[PDB]
């Protein structure tokens, strides 16, 4: 995977907690 | 030009009007843009798109190809006032099969790529086979006809098309599926030929004009006559009609007083170029508010290919018989030839379907090789032939290359 | 300003327009945000894109 599509997952995955 | 606005097309039919942004890359904006797809739709009570499975969210053409990932909206031949399509592409990833004996594993697989034959094709095959085994009966049945002036053309040509009109009346009734009417209309239309030539073999004496009217006469009423009952195959009997009702005249004129061929001829192709300029104008007086709308467009679309298909056969019979290479200023029918083709080979542009923009484009082609090859059957010599040669090749590389180059 | 600052260090063109109008926060759809309340009045979580 490209560094794009690692920020973009981490964006994605940065929105949520417990 | 910092941002476009374009319509993006959402689950089950909702568009909506969007401000993008022209420059980024279009793999930064599908996620926030579903967001906001979302909003409206909860607010107007829709229901959410949704995920299923495995798979990605992806921003495509209308005509379904996803845009590349990586590129500018900019960079893309994208503009303001176009629209996309969100959509959702599943995972096709899943484990190898494999078979090693060669004569199973070639047995499994060509199964699957190929279709077998089945009892509904096989009934087509048959209908189309007792077609062209009638239309064979008739031509030996008219042959004869052409030596002997006897009753017995048209006292056989009767009973069989009263035979095949016969059979093809149960197969329209009985009929329930788009491939029982396929099988129908192909026996119908195959009793055209038979009942036409049992008309025009009746007259007695030598074959000829008198004779000429029955037959063309005979043969525009039954196509018109199916044409109305049935209401499909538009486009042929509609052609069938055009090229019957035109010779019915010259046939008729002929037989009553003519002075010459030529004049019929003359007076057909004059005929002819004015019919061109009507044709869309008749193509359109010829024809749960959807049904309506499309059910005409796609009649009166039939209705114009049929039509120009009717004239582009009478002018090249009429104006390949006009033309000649001994009688009188020879070069005359030639040149008029050429600008006639010319006014069909230009105004082709002016039409957005597919085969008739090719009818109209191949119908001037085939009147200038058909001239040449005429001027080179008779007035037979090395010098004809060597120049019909040379221009039948050159005319066609010269009309590509002006349009590749 | 910081946004203009950082562009500079990256040798990029500041943020720049001519006419009539102002400056804002807006949406993928060019949406601009409300002036007078709270991003947590919005529907603005850690990660969205403006």
């Amino acid at each position: 995977v490209s560094i794009a599509e690692a920020e973009e997952f981490a964006q994605k995955l940065a929105q949520w907690r417990l | 030009p910092q941002a476009v606005v374009v319509g993006v097309m959402a689950g089950e039919g909702v568009q909506i009007g969007v401000l993008l942004d022209a420059n980024a890359p279009v793999s930064v904006m599908t996620d926030p843009l579903l967001k906001v797809v979302n909003s409206r739709l909860r607010e107007l009570g829709e229901a959410p798109l949704e995920a299923t499975g495995r798979g990605r969210w992806a921003l495509c053409l209308v005509d379904g190809a996803p845009l590349r990932a990586t590129q500018s909206l900019t960079e893309q031949d994208v503009y303001d006032g176009d629209r996309l399509w969100i959509r959702f592409i599943a995972d096709t990833e899943r484990r190898s099969q494999v078979i090693e004996h060669i004569s199973t594993a070639v047995a499994s697989d060509l199964s699957k790529r190929f279709a077998r034959i089945d009892p509904i094709v096989a009934v087509q095959v048959g209908a189309s086979m007792v077609a062209t085994g009638v239309v064979l009966a008739t031509g030996v049945l008219g042959w004869w006809r052409w030596h002997h002036n006897t009753w017995l053309t048209t006292i056989y040509t009767a009973v069989i098309g009263v035979l095949v009109l016969a059979v093809a009346m149960l197969l329209l009734m009985r009929a329930k599926t788009d491939a029982d009417r396929r099988v129908a209309d192909i026996m119908l239309m195959s009793a055209i030929m038979p009942v036409t030539v049992a008309a025009a073999a009746a007259p007695p004496g030598p074959v000829g004009s008198p004779q000429a009217v029955l037959g063309f006469g005979v043969l525009t009423v039954a196509a018109a006559l199916a044409l109305r009952f049935t209401g499909r195959r538009l486009g042929i009997y509609t052609t069938i009609v055009i090229i019957g009702a035109l010779t019915m005249l010259a046939a008729l004129a002929r037989m009553v007083a003519a002075t010459s061929a030529v004049t019929l001829l003359s007076s057909l192709l004059l005929i002819c170029v004015v019919a061109y300029h009507a044709a869309p104008a008749l193509s359109r007086r010829l024809a749960s508010s959807v049904r309506d709308v499309l059910l005409q467009a796609e009649r009166a679309r039939s209705f114009l290919s049929g039509l120009l298909t009717g004239l582009g056969v009478m002018v090249v019979v009429c104006m390949t018989s006009l033309c000649d290479p001994h009688t009188g200023q020879r070069w005359l029918p030639l040149i008029l030839a050429g600008f006639t083709s010319g006014f069909l080979l230009l105004r082709g542009r002016s039409y957005v379907d597919r085969w008739q923009s090719i009818t109209l484009a191949g119908t001037a082609v085939i009147i200038a090789a058909a001239v040449c090859v005429r001027y080179a059957l008779e007035l037979s010599s090395p010098l004809a032939v060597s120049i019909v040669a040379a221009i039948l090749v050159l005319l066609p590389a010269a009309g590509m290359a002006a349009a590749a180059h």
